[PDB]
């Protein structure tokens, strides 16, 4: 309090930097944030503010939703670290977004893409950049909720250049493969010949879902499966 | 703060001082919206979280507002967006009971993908 | 084995500059251990460890450095094993079996105290011999003999009499007396000092009577401590 109790440029700023070993009242450590951004050197902080995690990201998001920069990016650690995407993102939506989600996703974390995609959707937002992102080379990724939230918004209709692109050389995921089974389900035919030259899909995922739908299909699906009792049922 | 302004807020409402609630509200709010935009409703103090939801695009809560106030051909408009399985089913039976049923089948076009 | 207790938070990270000590004693095969884990919460390394003990009742020191030899680094945390023995300096303290501790790193020197479990100094040479038993028992001032209660136990004696074994509470005769199970039992500690003890368990009767004799009956109620640990745990 006596250094800021006048200019107090940065010199008890790097007073604590220095004491922050084993010092553990992060609000003084926060204050400290806000004077490394008085002159923005955060730099060679937020890579601490990575490692220094004892404080109440609250206050400290709005501080930093006030602290301008423009291109900050421990926002989006400490956010997926605290799990605030929601409004983030929201916020995010507000004012723009070009590659901060995207270079996150490719530097940071592939990991959250279908959660924050399926907040892009619930904000309605514009399918092209999603699709473009797509594109974008990714690490790993999990196609089941992905598709579980699409079904919640219903509106799949734009990965499926992307499985077409991928399979195209052929990736045996039973997964995708059932996701394409899907959206042919979705395109009214009858792949019996796709059902059969494509062992690589879930029989019983099909059926499971053609309950109410297709049954002359689950027979070729239980088929293909040998599920006899499950065609019986 | 946020308890301030949020309950700030809330006190416009139970004054019904919107037409610069709102207005002010364009500032930094620091607050945050649907926990007392929900009381909102929830008092029954409308067109309020009406507006709040609005500048925080919370479609289906205001269409559902729209509903509980009265409000319902803008109710369908947000609907069109909305498309929540909610709102239709709120659309649907509403516009029913609104005894508007042209605009009822012209929404009900938009459940029948789920035969429920 | 014997009893070891759960380690316990010796030395708390905000009182020590982040150094944060929990511990607990052991005896293994003749020999006594100091286990502690020592975790930094600071964000400073810590190295330079050194610890040292005040003068104590049982006269209690580490018996080699401390073995630590990396900087522990932060967020890191290390399992020390220090082996301690009874040939220091005596000190009789209150209570008998605390123990005062400086440990030292880069930082700073820290103080705390902790305990000793007596069990820990009870040694495996401590079964008397009946007829010795008996005319040591007859010796010691009848004014030395202390009482006390093991409430809550349903032990059989032959259970008590394993239990305790293995913490060098050897029983020495089992006398049956109408129902009531006598036990007397012999243990003796690092310092030399015998304690002789009469476990009396009645039927019925959920409370255990252990009744102790020792030339130095200040030493008993500690005893007893451990000793309902023992049959407790």
């Amino acid at each position: 309090e006596l250094f800021e109790s006048f200019k107090s440029f940065e010199g008890l700023f790097y007073f604590l930097g220095s004491i922050v070993n084993f010092s553990q009242d992060p609000d003084v450590h926060f204050k400290y944030i806000q004077a490394a951004c008085k002159t923005g050197q955060i730099k060679e902080v937020e890579r601490i503010c990575r490692e220094s995690n004892c404080y109440d990201p609250e206050r400290v998001k709005n501080f930093l939703k006030e602290a301008k920069l423009t291109d900050q990016l421990p926002l989006i650690i400490v956010c997926d670290r605290f799990d605030f995407v929601h409004d983030l993102v929201l916020y995010l939506y507000r004012n723009n977004l070009q590659k901060y989600i995207e270079i996150y996703v490719q530097k940071v974390n592939p990991s959250r893409l279908p959660v924050v995609i399926g907040g892009l959707l619930d904000v309605d937002c514009s399918e092209d950049v999603i699709k473009n992102l797509i594109l974008v080379v990714r690490g790993q990724f999990s196609t089941d909720e992905l598709v579980a939230e699409v079904e919640k918004r219903n509106r799949l209709k734009l990965l499926l250049p992307w499985l077409e692109a991928r399979i195209h050389e052929g990736c045996e995921e039973p997964a995708t493969h059932n996701a394409l089974a899907k959206i042919y389900i979705d395109s009214n035919n009858n792949p019996e010949r796709f059902l059969r030259e494509n062992p690589y899909y879930d029989s019983r995922v099909v059926g499971k879902y053609c309950e109410k739908r297709d049954p002359h299909l689950a027979c070729v699906a239980y088929e293909r499966g040998q599920c006899d009792l499950e065609l019986i049922n | 703060e946020s308890y301030v302004e949020t309950e700030l807020i809330f006190a416009l409402a139970k004054t019904n001082r919107l037409a610069e609630l709102e207005e002010f509200i364009n500032g930094p709010n620091n607050a945050h919206i649907q926990q007392v935009g929900d009381r909102c409703y929830d008092e029954k103090m409308y067109d309020a979280a009406k507006l709040l939801y609005n500048n925080v695009s919370n479609f289906g809560r205001l269409a559902s507002t729209l509903v509980h106030l009265g409000e319902y051909q803008a109710a369908v408009d947000g609907a069109r967006k909305a498309n929540s399985t909610r709102t239709w089913k709120e659309v649907c039976f509403a516009c029913v009971d609104g005894k508007e049923f042209r605009l009822a089948q012209m929404c009900g076009l938009h459940i029948v993908v789920h035969a429920d | 084995g014997g009893y070891v207790a759960p380690k316990a938070v010796w030395l708390p990270a905000v009182k020590a500059k982040g150094l944060e000590i929990s511990g607990t004693f052991t005896h293994r095969q003749g020999h006594i251990y100091m286990e502690m884990n020592f975790t930094n919460k600071a964000l400073q390394h810590m190295t330079d460890f050194a610890i040292q003990f005040n003068k104590n009742s049982f006269g209690v020191i580490p018996s080699t450095p401390l073995a630590i030899h990396t900087p522990l680094m932060p967020n890191q945390s290390i399992d020390v094993s220090l082996p301690l023995n009874t040939l220091g300096p005596v000190m009789k303290m209150e209570p008998l079996n605390n123990l005062q501790v400086a440990v030292k790193n880069n930082i700073d020197v820290f103080y705390f105290s902790c305990l000793i479990p007596l069990n820990v100094l009870f040694v495996e040479d401590g079964k008397m011999e009946r007829q010795v038993f008996l005319a040591t028992w007859k010796d010691i001032p009848n004014e030395n003999e202390l009482q006390f209660q093991i409430k809550e136990c349903h032990l059989n004696a032959d259970t008590v009499s394993s239990k305790l074994q293995n913490n060098n509470v050897y029983t020495i005769a089992k006398r049956n007396v109408e129902g009531q199970d006598m036990l007397y039992q012999s243990l003796k500690l690092t310092n030399g000092i015998w304690i002789l003890a009469e476990l009396r368990i009645q039927p019925g009767n959920p409370n255990y009577t252990l009744s102790l004799k020792c030339r130095a009956p200040e030493v008993s109620q500690y005893i007893y401590q451990v000793y309902d640990s023992i049959l407790k745990n």
